[PDB]
């Protein structure tokens, strides 16, 4: 295929007022990894993170394009961006490129600027919202990432019981792959902290 | 898809099946291939779906605007030719085998002929769609000369009772159409009212 | 299939090409040096297609250096990096898919040396030190076993002779000749070839 | 021109406690997107100590079985013995290879336990590679119900928990939870899954159902 | 992802499940697609998932654009023909099965827009997959001009139909009733999919982590 | 799948990982990649799981048939050449396998390399595997034929340690093999992470 | 897959408190022409067990000669033994296994069903020989039209009288009517029951064509 | 290539046009697709030419000796059932898309359809060929119930005048055979003795 | 892509072989030795495909050996290069295509040295001095500028240094040692390898 290019997992599930983003830092051809670092969740807000799998071009491109359509949004018009409204501006970046499309699944997730009520979202390549309060996934391994990930959420979780979940579902989810892993990345997005985090994987 | 258009005298009569399939299924059992695009010029509509109809609401839009650009009701042969012109241009992107008919005040009767590839012939009956294959015997054997309008009635009526009966991608109900001076009197068919022919048993 | 290396010191970061010019079947001159000279400290190196390095590679040695000479300072190798990955990432689906891959060794001076990689889709990401070709999957774990992050300039090019000894060894083509170019706080120098 | 496969679907699981052996199973086999029935079962009883699972395209699932059942009897009264486990295992994997250039597709999870009582659970690629285990589901949901029982089973990827052995009680509550999982999560999920469960006493079977759409 | 719609006497109810399947697994379990366009005209939408989405901003745009330029109340004979027009010059690329209806000043009718241009008036419609899980229950126990609770009722076991035997299943059915007067856009109407239960606590508590490196971040 | 295996003045190391994808999803973290056909000699697998287990399988059959045919020891060419015979009259039907036949016979420390289009070759090193290359690498850079037991046995380890951290398709455990004038034994079962973190 | 070959569209089947009936349509169609109407589709067997076919209707000739003469060889054996439909369908399923894996396959697509000494059977087996039992069957296309109709009032309960199950094939079957487009009017409908195999036909589809004239 | 046969009483009447295109070339205006095969039973051919003779004197050769085996004239049924094994089991092979008619003395008229992917099956008229498409309206319409010879005659005359008419691939003479108890009475149309209906004028 | 090479000369024929066993990107073992023993005087080479150079070949020398040790005298060259042409060549159509190019050194006592060729369909032909490989087409005229048709041994010897080197040089491929092997009217001698 061509979604397993590169490889990339990220997913975000929610609980009480923070969220969670996770990737998996790691970069290469298909049997290669050409480095360890690897930006993959690419702060927009203060507390909104979008993060992106797939093709890697793609994710640099689109996470370029978005922080140059984002950031002059918010120079437009003085405010942080409501998130709701940043994915309808990705729902609106990888359609109207629909035909030769961009090779990526980002997800959103964070916080209301003034409320604080958190939601996470997912998009397919072309373009689709999926709005989300239990979980989403994006990357080659999806369905470990579901199906792990869908057996241990409960809901309304304060930030550690969070951090230790999605500890363990990047973990054991992405240990289960191939093109993936490698030590993880977790951002933990309360209303008054980013708990960023990495882990220690399985790195081979 | 199965359409008739017989001329008998004066004015004409028009006759279309009912099905749309997608393939093996018949996605509407219920549709008109029968369209109005003046007065009493009808147009039909044949082979694919999509395509014809965005003809038939084009020469619509050109053939009315031309009807009241010079203020007098339109020939047959102006809406057949841009027929000819609005399919033949784009050939190799429709499947639009449709035959046209209608009354103009200054010849009568006219049925004309616009096939899959793009084209214009004057008829005095038509004929096109995908049963209708089944039915040149039937109406090659039939239609004598100069008839009436109730034996045109049931000669398109058990005609494509015929080819709805024989064919799998044509069935349901029959429209029939009879352009003439009057305007159009149409009707449809339901059920018992197609001629049912007998099949032959202990074969 | 041809071979660029590179290792990133604490401060400098040191690049090798292989010095052979292929053919069908041939080679042809040895030299044709790969590595095309940036404004003073930033320093690309390019193999892929054979008609698309001498041609994309210097398009963008015309951009930096109409950069430099224009607005008086030099780019940052993050910057030149960036812009050649979005020239070739926007070159790379339109209609004339540039088939290079790319190493850039630079250093900015109030941050340390960088040396940045990408493939022949442009997705760019740092590295303490990256390969290319078919050479590349051999060599590889030799820059692993031996590298520490904090590495002495001598060590390193010893290390280097040992990656290129082993890629003397091992792999089927005949690359007898190796350009080594240290680039470090005083502008880019040479190293003298390592030949065989 | 003819496509001799398609995917009928089903998941089924087995796990290796130290005197039990739990081979799940499922029960919607279906293709295309029309569900064809809702009852079938998945895991086979071979012997009175070891349960098949058989995943796959059903047909040939279905015609596997009869070949591994009617050369377990052409065994056990050409020795005067029942097959064991890894024999099963051993067999199996020559059956599946035997057949290779027209390849028996199927994912197959041979359950039951061993020679001195110990359970075992071998796992097979559709052309036959069988190493023994504790886990593994397999066949269409594999790659969901794997990571929970990499973990809950495993205990990979994780610190001092001091973790104890498996047992009927939490292992039986560690197959329900990851179906109904796979319920909401697989399109090929069943309905009701009919765990053929193995003991050292014998073997029962509980049915359970799930998310039925 | 079976669609469907009736109209009756009042009105109409359209109907779907909620539920988008990328590849074979469920990427998303509660979604809506009954789409606004106006407020007497919903769409539906089943084929590509994001193309019914932006054809139903882009027309619901247009539409409340245009009527807002004439004052009136948009009649649903221009969105069946800004779809169908819109939807044929790109040549069936996007695929957006969806159906439409609408209580306009003329009468309450809907519409079904295959995905390469080609409009049906009828008086029942069913996109998707689930079409063939939702139409036979169309023919047996659908009657014309009835009344609202069981049209209701009759929409309802169509997309429970597509539910219970068909591979683009839902969770739940949410179906909008638009009447004469009133618009009812109800979400789910029946749940027949509970999530089930768990069994046992799972976590310890500043446990069973592998922190390699934590930072913190203030924000206000 | 990353094997290697190299002689030298006390026998030969044979060493592989125990990971086995699936394309790209992966099916065990603890795979014996090892055949042991008898007391004397060893065989490796390097792709296509069913194909390589079953013909090494069937070598040990043969070989087991020329042990009480001949009452012998078999040489370890004669295995490894009629390996070849075998997967050669299977070549072109899509067979793929690959394998060190090692093992100390009569004359020598053995290490034949036989694969599926049948090149059958003696060898002092080798390394056969999906990535593989970075093996012999990091195997050729810290190789001499005067080593002791220990140092290569961490030439072992860390040569396949790298061969599977920068691959993808590799990793899980190392298992590792020393066999001698009295056969085979196991000296090691560990993975990956406690390599790394003894090594750093 | 070469040519255009002589089909039919579909044998729909439910059991019932009772035997089981199953029903098809007389047609010979060949590729979008009914090129034969009066074309039986439902093979009668001994005395407990019936057979149907939705594919090609050669192969079913084929099957009527091989299923004919085992039938009537073990049939005359004496000693009783007639054949259960287990052994209709472990056969047929055998057969058409053992026939796809040799690359020559049959190509259509049946359901048996009969009345067993305890209780009744109907057994699907595929072209490609995934063979199963089911309270209630379709082919083809009625296997996504006529299934749901089956598989509804099934669901609500799982016990029928003869006439609730005859009037519900013969619904099912106007309803294939209706949209199937290989599907014509008259049709065999065939019931097994505890007095035997018997066979109905040809009947008849009352439409309802009532909604044709809203269409403007 | 358009035959038909119907079974009027007592005996049958077949009827087949005249044409061997080799895809847009009459390589053959006059041929005759009735054939005998023992006395009574003919069979036609259709589709392909040069299958279907082979499998023609194939069952001259096997009818032939069954029915010299047993000495007595053999039905219908039996020519009909060993084309459906032999063209069934070369059925990937063979485009023989052939209807078999005759007068057994036991049943009576018999016509018999073995279509191209080779089967049996009982029809009252038959119909097959190229240009046997064009005229299932016509027989579908105009055949009541047990008409004669003459009648039918005429009317196997003009329905294959109209498939002669209406197909490119099918012209010619036809050639007309009434199989009955006194033997075969079979004659051709020569040109004007085929029934030339008026086209209609524009 | 290996590389065969032979001289004739006025009383023996002398073979070299490229001393390196190739695979995907690496090469294996050097040694692996290409010139298969015949009887006592001949002596072939076989490249091409890997797994037909080492199975008929090794055939060809079961069934000479059988010949030789079954009925005394062994064969003339002729008659082995005419068999083994025989027995490709039939070989070549049927089943499994063996796809070997193979030179056959040889003498005969009462008549000349012979060098025979052939290609992989099993055309045969004899010549002075042959070649094989894609290391043929650059190495050949080197062979053709300097072969007298009577040279002496030490002249042919470093004439075949001069064609090695040349290929060692321009061609591609790392071929650094060579295997040669004069055989003459004393029996199958070998001379020291060359490398570099």
């Amino acid at each position: 295929s061509i979604m397993s290019y590169n490889g990339g997992a990220v997913m975000a599930m929610k609980g009480k007022n923070c969220v969670a983003i996770a990737a998996d830092r790691r970069f290469g051809i298909q049997a290669q990894m050409v480095t360890t670092d690897f930006q993959k969740i690419f702060p927009m807000g203060d507390r909104l993170y979008i993060g992106l799998a797939g093709l890697a071009t793609d994710v640099q491109t689109v996470a370029q394009r978005l922080k140059f359509r984002l950031n002059l949004y918010e120079l437009k018009e003085g405010r942080q961006i409501k998130p709701y409204t940043l994915m309808s501006m990705v729902a609106n970046l990888l359609y109207e490129k629909r035909f030769g499309p961009y090779y990526t699944e980002p997800v959103i997730a964070g916080l209301d600027p003034k409320t604080f009520k958190p939601f996470i979202c997912s998009l397919d390549l072309i373009g689709c919202p999926m709005v989300t309060d239990d979980f989403v996934v994006s990357g080659t391994c999806a369905e470990q990432m579901y199906g792990m990930c869908e057996s241990l959420w409960e809901p309304n979780m304060d930030p550690d019981h969070l951090f230790e979940t999605i500890s363990q579902a990047m973990l054991n989810a992405v240990d289960r792959d191939a093109v993936s892993g490698m030590g993880v990345i977790v951002h933990i997005i309360e209303k008054d902290k980013i708990t960023t985090r990495t882990l220690k994987a399985r790195m081979d | 898809t199965t359409i008739m258009a017989v001329q008998f005298d004066g004015g004409v009569v028009l006759g279309a099946d009912s099905r749309t399939t997608t393939g093996s299924y018949i996605a509407n059992r219920v549709t008109d291939k029968l369209t109005p695009i003046h007065d009493r010029i009808f147009c039909c509509r044949s082979g694919s779906a999509a395509d014809t109809q965005a003809v038939a609401d084009a020469v619509t839009y050109q053939l009315g605007f031309h009807s009241i650009e010079l203020n007098e009701p339109p020939l047959v042969h102006t809406a057949a030719s841009l027929f000819k012109e609005m399919c033949y241009r784009y050939r190799e992107d429709l499947m639009a085998g449709i035959i046209i008919a209608g009354w103009d005040p200054q010849e009568g009767g006219q049925v004309y002929s616009v096939p899959m590839g793009g084209m214009m012939v004057r008829q005095s009956f038509a004929i096109g769609g995908s049963g209708s294959s089944y039915i040149y015997g039937y109406v090659d054997a039939t239609y004598r000369e100069g008839m009436t309008k109730e034996e045109c009635l049931q000669f398109t009526a058990n005609a494509l009772a015929l080819a709805m009966e024989r064919d799998g991608s044509s069935g349901g109900v029959i429209r029939l159409a009879a352009i003439a001076e009057s305007g159009v009197e149409r009707q449809v068919l339901l059920g018992d009212q197609i001629p049912k022919f007998a099949v032959a048993t202990l074969p | 299939m041809e071979y660029l290396i590179g290792i990133q010191g604490p401060d400098y970061v040191l690049v090798a090409s292989d010095r052979v010019a292929a053919s069908n079947i041939v080679q042809m001159k040895d030299d044709h040096d790969k590595m095309f000279k940036m404004s003073e400290k930033i320093l690309l190196l390019c193999v892929g297609e054979a008609g698309d390095t001498v041609q994309f590679a210097e398009y963008i040695q015309k951009n930096v250096q109409l950069y430099k000479m224009r607005n008086g300072y030099e780019l940052s190798p993050t910057a030149a990096a960036n812009f050649t990955r979005r020239n070739l990432a926007d070159c790379l689906r339109s209609r004339t898919p540039y088939h290079v891959n790319l190493l850039l060794a630079g250093y900015d001076e109030h941050e340390g040396p960088a040396l940045y990689y990408m493939d022949y889709l442009a997705a760019l990401a740092k590295a303490p030190f990256a390969a290319h070709g078919y050479g590349a999957f051999l060599t590889l774990s030799i820059l692993d076993r031996y590298y520490t992050p904090t590495i002495s300039r001598e060590r390193a090019v010893e290390l280097l002779r040992k990656c290129l000894e082993e890629l003397q060894k091992r792999f089927i083509l005949n690359l007898p000749t190796f350009s080594v170019r240290v680039i470090d706080k005083d502008g880019i120098h040479n190293l003298e070839n390592i030949a065989f | 021109r003819f496509s001799p496969y398609v995917f009928n679907g089903g998941t089924i699981l087995a796990i290796a406690g130290e005197d039990f052996a739990i081979v799940a199973s499922d029960t919607r086999l279906s293709e295309g997107f029309s569900i064809h029935t809702r009852d079938s079962p998945k895991c086979y009883k071979l012997t009175d100590k070891t349960v098949i699972g058989c995943s796959g395209f059903h047909g040939d699932c279905l015609t596997l079985t009869k070949i591994i059942e009617a050369r377990l009897k052409m065994y056990k009264h050409s020795n005067n013995k029942a097959m064991t486990t890894g024999a099963i295992a051993a067999m199996l994997s020559t059956i599946l290879y035997s057949r290779r250039f027209f390849p028996y597709y199927v994912y197959n999870i041979i359950g039951g336990l061993d020679e001195e009582g110990k359970g075992a659970v071998y796992s097979f690629d559709p052309v036959g590679s069988y190493q023994r285990d504790s886990f593994k589901a397999g066949g269409s949901a594999s790659a969901m119900l794997q990571p929970l029982l990499d973990n809950q089973v495993g205990f990979k990827n994780m610190q001092n928990v001091e973790h104890v052995p498996l047992s009927l009680d939490r292992a039986m509550r560690l197959v329900k939870d990851v179906f109904i999982s796979a319920a909401e999560r697989d399109v090929y999920t069943g309905d009701a899954l009919r765990i053929c469960i193995v003991t050292k006493e014998g073997i029962r079977e509980e049915t359970v159902s799930l998310r039925k759409d | 992802t079976t669609i469907a719609g009736v109209v009756y006497k009042d009105g109409i109810v359209l109907g779907a499940d909620t539920r988008a399947t990328e590849g074979m697994v469920v990427a998303d379990k509660n979604c809506s697609k009954i789409h606004f366009i106006s407020p007497n005209i919903y769409c539906c939408g089943a084929g590509t998932a994001a193309d019914t989405d932006m054809t139903t901003q882009l027309i619901s745009s247009n539409l409340e654009l245009h009527s807002l330029s004439t004052g009136r109340l948009p009649r649903v004979v221009t969105a069946n023909r800004m779809l169908k027009q819109m939807l044929f010059r790109y040549q069936g690329y996007i695929g957006a099965a969806l159906v439409l209806g609408g209580v306009d000043v003329t009468g309450p009718h809907l519409y079904s827009i295959y995905p390469h241009g080609s409009t049906d008036k009828l008086p029942y419609v069913t996109m998707g997959s689930g079409s063939l899980a939702a139409m036979a229950v169309f023919e047996d126990k659908f009657r014309p001009d009835m009344e609202e609770e069981e049209a209701k009722n009759l929409v309802s076991e169509a997309i429970a139909a597509g539910i219970f035997n068909d591979l683009g299943s839902g969770s739940n059915i949410d179906l909008c009733v638009i009447s004469k007067n009133k618009l009812d856009f109800l979400r789910p109407y029946t749940v027949p999919n509970k999530k089930g239960t768990r069994l046992g606590r799972y976590r310890c508590e500043k446990g069973t982590t592998a922190v390699l490196t934590e930072k913190i971040t203030p924000l206000e | 799948t990353t094997t290697l295996a190299f002689k030298f003045r006390h026998g030969v190391i044979v060493a592989a990982d125990s990971r086995a994808t699936a394309g790209a999803y992966i099916a065990s973290q603890t795979v014996k990649k090892v055949i042991e056909i008898n007391p004397y000699l060893l065989g490796t697998m390097a792709g296509g799981a069913a194909d390589c287990s079953f013909w090494e399988r069937l070598l040990a059959r043969q070989c087991r048939i020329y042990e009480l045919r001949n009452k012998e020891r078999i040489s370890v060419a004669a295995a490894s050449k009629l390996l070849a015979n075998m997967v050669y009259q299977y070549k072109g039907m899509g067979l793929s396998m690959g394998t060190m036949i090692c093992g100390w016979d009569k004359r020598g420390p053995g290490l034949y390399y036989v694969d599926s289009e049948g090149n059958r070759i003696s060898g002092a090193t080798f390394s056969v595997g999906s990535g593989s290359v970075y093996a012999y690498g990091v195997m050729d850079r810290g190789y001499s034929y005067d080593l002791e037991v220990e140092q290569a046995y961490d030439l072992a380890r860390r040569a396949i340690y790298q061969a599977t951290y920068r691959d993808a398709y590799s990793g899980g455990a190392v298992n590792l093999y020393h066999v001698r004038e009295d056969g085979w034994i196991r000296v090691s079962s560990d993975n990956v992470a406690d390599l790394h973190e003894k090594y750093s | 897959t070469q040519n255009p070959m002589v089909t039919g569209t579909s044998v729909l089947g439910v059991k019932f408190e009772g035997g089981v009936v199953i029903a098809a349509d007389m047609l010979g169609s060949y590729g979008s022409l009914a090129r034969f109407r009066n074309i039986s589709r439902i093979m009668r067997v001994n005395n407990s067990t019936m057979l149907g076919a939705s594919g090609d209707y050669a192969d079913f000739q084929y099957l009527k000669q091989v299923l004919g003469q085992m039938v009537i060889d073990e049939e005359l054996l004496g000693d009783g033994h007639s054949y259960s439909p287990r052994a209709i369908h472990s056969w047929l399923t055998r057969a058409m296994y053992s026939r796809r894996s040799k690359m020559n396959p049959l190509w259509n697509t049946m359901v048996i069903g009969g009345y067993a000494d305890g209780e009744s059977f109907l057994g699907y087996v595929d072209m490609l020989g995934v063979a199963y039992e089911a309270p209630s069957l379709a082919t083809g296309y009625g296997a996504y039209l006529a299934q749901p109709l089956l598989r509804e009032v099934l669901e609500k309960q799982p016990v029928l009288s003869q006439t609730e199950a005859r009037d519900l094939v013969e619904r099912c079957m106007r309803v294939l009517y209706y949209r199937d487009a290989r599907s014509y009017n008259r049709f065999q409908i065939a019931t097994v029951t505890e007095k035997g195999v018997e066979i109905e036909g040809p009947l008849s589809t009352e439409t309802n064509w009532d909604i044709a004239h809203m269409i403007s």
